């Protein structure tokens, strides 16, 4: 028993309700009447919660812009009023029969207006120059839509080799993103130099918003 | 109603491990319960099950080294591990599929070889010449820790927080987290708080 759901959902405005589908290779209509169909829901950082069970019974806590309906086979959660803190990855699933099978989940994107990003550069800290390291970290946050590129320039030159990049996944009130870019390198390399950059060129003023120290 | 899974941590390669489970308000044995599990890049996977009569069931990849019991007295379900390997690193949950899915918060299973190690807590702070005043960004690096499992607090208090997935380098984990507050406030103690129990450690630095 296979359940299939698509990766990624489309846009979803604020406020009007997201769809989200799933489909089985095999009925989940029990003779009992019951369809043994759940869904459970993953935010960013946290334990998955259960949705709705048994097809359309919402589990305590659970609002009721949350609903579900299908045949035995084709499935669809529907989520009216979409607030920001509904974002995440639902998956469907199946309690009809062993072995329980799983869908590989749907992420809710919820669409907004474009936004730059609030860059922040910091230079090593003492301690971890007392400790022979030195890590330059700039953050790029709040930002819309999450695609962005992020550019280093150590004393005005293109540095692009000990840079780690992190992403936040959508934020659950903002519905924005976030990202965290870290140059890593020797404190003798760090005192090499004197000058540098964060650079964020976002999809918006084609004007890069550079950031250095 | 309540599950909660214990026994998981830092198990070697080749090694065995015993997960248990006990429960408020679920009673194991008229239930087909069962072990499931989750590897960060997400999407559970079926670990093992035991019928209400005994039977116990395996996928292909545990079938021989993992054995799922359960003592119908004390109410306690149990997994045994054993020839652990590294694909098996994961959240482990136990579960009571049947009708109204209840799992427990799981417990952290990681096969590694490599050594445990603490926490280094970096403040991240507006330096010289820098945009500040009005909303200043502040932060705290954390880098040079293993068991993944790490949590960053702030006061107990932020609704501006931004605390980014741990990247893995040279065997170590590194990861960042970063708030927001107005100027306003700024001069009234910002202080960030690492916990990371794999180590027993617990790192808080107050920016400037």
């Amino acid at each position: 028993a296979a359940l299939t759901q698509s990766p990624v959902s489309n846009p979803v405005t604020l406020g009007t309700s997201a769809s989200i589908s799933c489909r089985s290779t095999k009925s989940l209509l029990h003779s009992n009447g019951i369809t043994y169909l759940y869904w459970y829901l993953q935010k960013p950082g946290q334990s998955p919660q259960l949705l709705i069970y048994q097809m359309s019974n919402l589990a305590s806590g659970v609002p009721n812009r949350f609903s579900s309906s299908g045949s035995g086979t084709d499935f669809t959660l529907r989520i009216n009023t979409v607030e920001a803190e509904d974002v995440g990855v639902y998956y469907c699933a199946q309690n009809l029969e062993l072995p329980p099978t799983f869908g590989a989940g749907t992420k809710l994107e919820l669409k907004r207006a474009d936004a730059a990003p609030t860059v922040s550069i910091f230079p090593p800290s003492s301690e971890q120059l007392t400790s022979g390291g030195a890590s330059v970290v700039c953050f790029l946050n709040n930002f819309y839509p999450k695609d962005i590129n992020v550019k280093w320039k150590i004393d005005g030159s293109e540095r692009q080799n000990g840079v780690l990049n992190s992403w936040t996944d959508q934020d659950s009130k903002d519905s924005t993103y976030s990202m965290s870019s870290t140059l890593t390198l020797t404190k003798d390399e760090y005192e090499r130099h004197n000058g540098y950059t964060c650079e964020a060129t976002h999809k918006t003023s084609t004007s890069p918003i550079v950031k250095s120290f | 109603a309540a599950l909660l899974e214990s026994g998981g941590g830092l198990v070697k390669p080749g090694g065995s491990l015993k997960l248990s489970c006990t429960a408020s308000g679920i009673t194991f044995s008229r239930y087909i319960m069962s072990w499931v599990r989750q590897i960060p890049e997400k999407r559970l996977e079926w670990v093992a099950s035991i019928s209400s009569g005994g039977i116990t069931y395996y996928p292909d990849s545990v079938a021989g080294r993992f054995t799922i019991s359960r003592d119908n007295v004390r109410n306690i379900l149990y997994l045994q591990m054993s020839s652990l390997r590294s694909e098996d690193t994961a959240l482990y949950y136990c579960a009571r599929g049947q009708g109204r899915p209840y799992w427990g918060q799981g417990t952290l299973v990681t096969v590694s070889a490599a050594k445990t190690t603490p926490p280094s807590v970096y403040p991240a702070a507006p330096g010289c010449g820098d945009t500040t005043g009005s909303s200043v960004t502040l932060g705290c690096l954390v880098k040079g820790y293993f068991p993944e499992s790490v949590t960053v607090t702030w006061n107990s208090g932020g609704s501006s927080v931004h605390t980014f997935p741990a990247l893995l380098q040279s065997g170590l984990y590194t990861m960042s987290s970063s708030v927001t507050v107005p100027s306003s406030t700024w001069p009234s103690t910002v202080t960030c708080s690492v916990a990371h129990p794999a180590s027993g450690t617990t790192v808080d630095k107050k920016l400037e």
